[PDB]
């Protein structure tokens, strides 16, 4: 058998990339982005749908020989109402019809927008979430004051945003108290510019006369406050109590203005 | 004497109108006086509508808030009433008033023009 | 077909490449293929981002037979892609034989049919990536910046990237004070304002708050308002409060807005600004002294 020259190949040194075990991962693939590879090791053939079912987001790509694979997410599935009523969580879990912020073996990964909080994506959900009894003052706020500088400054994210200062003017000046809508007012103010400054008189001059006769007294003076005012010369808002003891969201824009008008003397002016 | 609050611009026009009155005032400096529009209507006490004052602050009625704007010339020493959504309750004759900012005594009310609107 | 002869004759210059003397019964099958073996270990490129051993993957054999020439240390970064297909020896595994001027591709076939002298697979190569990542400790240690020796990129680019952002929500609030976390904070994404807004409505007093508000002013300050009125409110008789949260009115709302002038308490310059809320701090710079 013409004794043939046989030789063993060196014995096998694996890399990081071989001792790669995809169910010890759930920390490593759920924050992969779009376009990026997560190679995660060798795998069977048998555990292809199981790995599958768990991240539906991601695309099982057999990268190189021997079962090497590669997740690529293709895809953000996460729900407006799990996603938009939150900062901090960027996926979650779902199994046996739960929604878990901790993975478990057999559960499904649901991942969230990156930018879901710097575009128009949560303004739906969070108009009826941020009205009524579901109201989260500190998510609520937040939602409203980052619109207002919208990260996203796409000429669909700058459209988004007047798409919901139209919604939330329609909305306030049916009643301009409920929390949301007092946040609005607030921002609106904070923003400082002429087309909020006009949205604010706006709101505020539609209200009821229930409202201007219990929030806007220092808008709308009583004839002996007014024609007692016409006899000094700083402006009425600088002393009238109505105007120190009034909501500042509530003021019109010339009567806010004009509280700061009031010759502070240097320490405290009143 | 010679103190002079002559106001003008008045006249008819339908509800919905717009009018727009004038005061030039001689004897008196804005940067000095708080100059107030008032109106008084047939046979009924005389309210003051808009005010403002030598700094520039302004203050109005609230039947008229958002309708009326007072504002200053002060190279012309004019005040001035811009009118709109003229409403049939502001039928009334309407004069300028000048208040010292810190000399009561040195208050002057003006001459009134006609504003009448109607069908 | 039979062989009758065999011999193995030395290469010309790489020690690496030999000869494969065949002998048979029929002069076509005699013939001499040239095959290499081995390829030192490989602590640099052959190629661009390429590491490509001289080395034929038979099918069936085990996949880190071909990572052999590799320094553990220098393959910590490279993948295993699929590679051109070669032929080998089944009794000399890993042999890569060369397609010469008489060795053709189709006399390989040939022999392939004849006995089982030979066999085939695909070729050794690797792709230059980053380091994998495979445990939550090793994500821990890349983003906490505790250990950063291999750590990809994406988790250690001093969270340019939001791939640390779901581990330092976590762990900045355990730690608010690392100097990590703050760079985090720096950041300016979503997750690290709202976690430090959570933060700062328990410990706006902290010094790290301080720094919290004047990173988040004045891109993002509804973030440290609603801190600023969380704490305020659980600290109601706190004297640093005075301003944000009058306590002798039912509303606290005496010096907000414009009224923030009224009083020298809270316009004194050498108060820290976190102590006011935004616009409230804005208002202050816009005030008439006489």
């Amino acid at each position: 058998s013409v004794e043939l020259p046989k030789r063993d190949p060196p014995p096998g040194v694996p890399t990081d990339e071989m001792l790669l075990n995809v169910d010890k991962m759930h920390d490593v693939i759920a924050p992969a982005k779009l376009l990026e590879y997560v190679h995660i090791g060798p795998l069977a053939k048998d555990k292809e749908d199981k790995v599958k079912k768990r991240y539906p987001e991601f695309r099982l790509v057999n990268t190189g020989p021997g079962g090497l694979s590669a997740l690529l997410r293709q895809s953000y599935a996460g729900t407006a109402p799990n996603c938009c009523r939150t900062f901090q969580r960027t996926h979650y879990w779902k199994k046996d019809g739960k929604i878990s912020d901790k993975y478990e073996e057999g559960a499904v990964l649901e991942s969230c927008w990156p930018d879901v909080h710097d575009t128009g994506k949560c303004d739906v959900d969070l108009f009826d979430w941020c009205q009524g009894d579901t109201f989260d003052r500190n998510i609520c706020h937040q939602w409203i004051g980052s619109a207002f500088n919208r990260a996203d400054r796409t000429v669909e994210g700058q459209q988004s945003l007047i798409n919901l200062y139209n919604k939330m003017q329609t909305l306030c000046s049916k009643d301009a108290s409920v929390p949301i809508c007092e946040s609005f007012l607030h921002h609106l103010r904070a923003h400082n510019t002429e087309d909020s400054k006009e949205m604010i008189d706006y709101i505020l001059r539609q209200q009821s006369a229930d409202f201007k006769q219990k929030y806007m007294r220092c808008s709308y003076p009583t004839r002996d406050k007014l024609e007692e005012s016409l006899k000094y010369a700083e402006p009425r808002e600088c002393w009238d109590p109505e105007c120190s003891n009034a909501n500042v969201n509530f003021l019109l824009t010339r009567n806010y203005n004009n509280l700061g008008l009031c010759n502070i003397v240097r320490g405290s002016g009143l | 004497g010679e103190v002079q609050l002559q106001a003008s611009g008045g006249g008819l026009v339908q509800p919905g109108g717009s009018l727009r009155l004038s005061c030039a005032a001689s004897g008196i400096v804005f940067s000095n006086n708080r100059m107030s529009w008032y109106r008084q209507a047939p046979g009924k006490q005389r309210e003051v509508v808009a005010t403002i004052t030598s700094g520039g602050a302004t203050d109005y009625q609230d039947s008229v808030e958002g309708r009326f704007t007072i504002s200053r010339d002060m190279a012309k020493n004019t005040v001035y009433l811009q009118m709109n959504s003229l409403k049939p309750e502001d039928t009334a004759v309407y004069f300028c008033n000048a208040r010292r900012d810190n000399f009561a005594t040195a208050i002057y009310w003006g001459q009134g023009t006609q504003v009448t609107v109607s069908s | 077909v039979t062989l009758n002869r065999i011999k193995i004759a030395p290469g010309i210059a790489d020690i690496r490449d030999k000869y494969m003397e065949l002998g048979f019964n029929y002069p076509e099958y005699n013939r001499a293929v040239k095959f290499a073996e081995e390829s030192y270990t490989y602590y640099y490129e052959t190629s661009p981002g390429e590491i490509k051993p001289k080395f034929c993957l038979i099918d069936g054999m085990s996949i880190d037979h071909c990572s052999s020439f590799i320094v553990p240390e220098f393959a910590k970064q490279y993948v295993l892609i699929h590679g051109e297909p070669c032929s080998s020896f089944k009794f000399r595994p890993g042999s890569l034989i060369y397609y010469q001027n008489e060795v053709t591709p189709e006399y390989i076939k040939d022999l392939k049919h004849a006995t089982d002298y030979i066999a085939s697979g695909q070729r050794c190569h690797f792709i230059k990536k980053d380091y994998l990542l495979g445990d939550s400790d090793s994500v821990a240690k890349c983003c906490s910046k505790t250990n950063t020796k291999h750590c990809p990129k994406i988790f250690n680019n001093n969270y340019k990237t939001e791939h640390c952002d779901d581990f330092m929500t976590g762990f900045c609030r355990n730690d608010p004070g690392n100097p990590n976390c703050l760079e985090w904070l720096r950041a300016k994404r979503k997750p690290a304002m709202s976690t430090y807004s959570d933060i700062c409505s328990k410990h706006m007093d902290a010094r790290y708050c301080s720094e919290f508000i004047r990173i988040i002013r004045p891109d993002y300050f509804t973030f440290g308002d609603t801190a600023l009125y969380v704490f305020c409110n659980d600290h109601k008789g706190n004297r640093n409060c005075w301003c944000a949260n009058y306590p002798k009115s039912n509303s606290g709302d005496k010096y907000l807005g414009p009224r923030v002038c009224w009083l020298h308490e809270c316009t004194d310059e050498s108060r820290d600004r976190k102590w006011l809320y935004y616009n409230q701090d804005v208002q202050r710079t816009r005030c008439k002294y006489v």
